[PDB]
């Protein structure tokens, strides 16, 4: 299932 | 950097004059994702044209299927027109029932 | 059985003045859309794109939905951030894309983990094969590279790709394997078309096949033509199946010298076809 993406 | 769409125009089934069919416009390899896609019967915009949901490929380009119902005749001309930021003017592809 | 993949493709598109960025998450199991989240709606939610996923309960959907909404707003910031890095107008439309996931072997084990980013259609950053380090693709990306280092995210993402990613991939194949393995064999036939002077065109059609992976050849007396054989890209019928053709220009009267071959995974053996004049 999905991951939380970090800010760029 | 912007990328130019490629277009294919073609039927779901092999055409037979007088027989209902679906005409497809398959647009790929484009970027940015915003795109306007029309299909035309004899110069005239076709009103009911359904668009698939948009996806992109591993190379980042977007692709999308537009389509409409039609009954092919011997003399009706069909085309697909695509306006996209990557191109000066709109791009049009005519249906060739042999392709 | 072969290998397997769980992939998520994500798109964030700003459209300033026209409202909030359009956000989209699409999930694939073995290159087959199976979930989608589309921010363009009053109460957006994660949703099944294959019937076998309806087997999952409202608890699962809620949780993916909430994750996706979080990700959405985070990418919204990323868009403002990126304008900064690149010294860009606050007026233009810009695109962030992400492809991330895991592929495993027949033994259920991790063959490969990856995550790559692109801004406005160009590569931005990527987790290297070593699942520990980053390759920044330009100078703005180096700012993120160093930011993701000073926060240990090369280790946090290493758990996902090896742990939950692989595990859920197993849970997913579980319920979807019978549908996934589906196969529709191509039906093929050869058409005949004119050409100036003493040449003609022979077109080998393959229709109604799934999946899209297929191969067509033409043979002059048992030998593949390569040179100046024409073809189109594999393309969707619109009904779940695919289409391809390949054509050759041959000499008028020499058509029976030519043979078309269709190699597809659903076939007991390759098809062999000839132009036949009724």
């Amino acid at each position: 299932y999905t991951v939380k993406y970090p800010n760029l | 950097i912007q990328k130019t769409p490629q277009i294919q125009v073609y039927s779901r089934h092999p055409p037979e004059n007088g027989k209902p069919n679906i005409l497809n416009c398959y647009v790929t390899q484009f970027h940015p994702p915003h795109i306007e896609i029309q299909m035309l019967k004899n110069g005239k915009k076709i009103p009911k044209v359904e668009m698939s949901d948009m996806s992109f490929s591993k190379d980042w380009s977007f692709y999308i299927l537009a389509h409409t119902e039609f009954t092919p005749t011997e003399t009706d001309t069909y085309a697909c027109r695509v306006k996209h930021d990557s191109m000066a003017e709109p791009k049009t592809v005519y249906w060739d029932r042999d392709m | 059985m072969g290998p397997h993949s769980l992939r998520y493709f994500v798109t964030a598109v700003s459209r300033p003045g026209l409202g909030e960025p359009r956000y989209m998450e699409v999930g694939y199991v073995d290159d087959t859309e199976f979930v989608r989240f589309d921010s363009d709606a009053e109460n957006p939610r994660y949703e099944p794109r294959a019937r076998w996923m309806e087997q999952e309960g409202p608890e699962y959907w809620e949780r993916e939905t909430q994750k996706a909404k979080g990700n959405e707003q985070s990418f919204r910031v990323d868009l403002r951030t990126l304008l900064g890095y690149y010294n860009q107008s606050k007026g233009g439309s810009h695109t962030i894309q992400v492809i991330s996931g895991c592929e495993v072997g027949s033994d259920g084990r991790l063959l490969r983990g990856y995550q790559q980013y692109a801004y406005d259609g160009c590569d931005y950053i990527a987790l290297n094969e070593d699942l520990k380090t980053w390759t920044a693709a330009d100078m703005a990306a180096l700012i993120t590279k160093h930011k993701w280092e000073q926060a240990g995210e090369a280790e946090r993402l290493r758990a996902y790709l090896e742990g939950t990613c692989v595990e859920w991939l197993r849970r997913y194949l579980k319920n979807g394997n019978a549908t996934l393995l589906r196969t529709d064999s191509p039906k093929a036939h050869v058409t005949h078309h004119s050409r100036p002077e003493d040449k003609v065109t022979l077109r080998c059609w393959a229709l109604g096949f799934y999946p899209a992976d297929i191969t067509l050849t033409w043979q002059l007396n048992g030998e593949e033509l390569i040179q100046d054989m024409e073809l189109v890209e594999t393309r969707p019928a619109g009904d779940g199946t695919f289409q391809k053709w390949a054509s050759v220009v041959v000499p008028l009267g020499k058509e029976q010298y030519y043979t078309c071959h269709v190699y597809h995974q659903g076939l007991p053996e390759p098809l062999t076809l000839r132009w036949e004049p009724p």
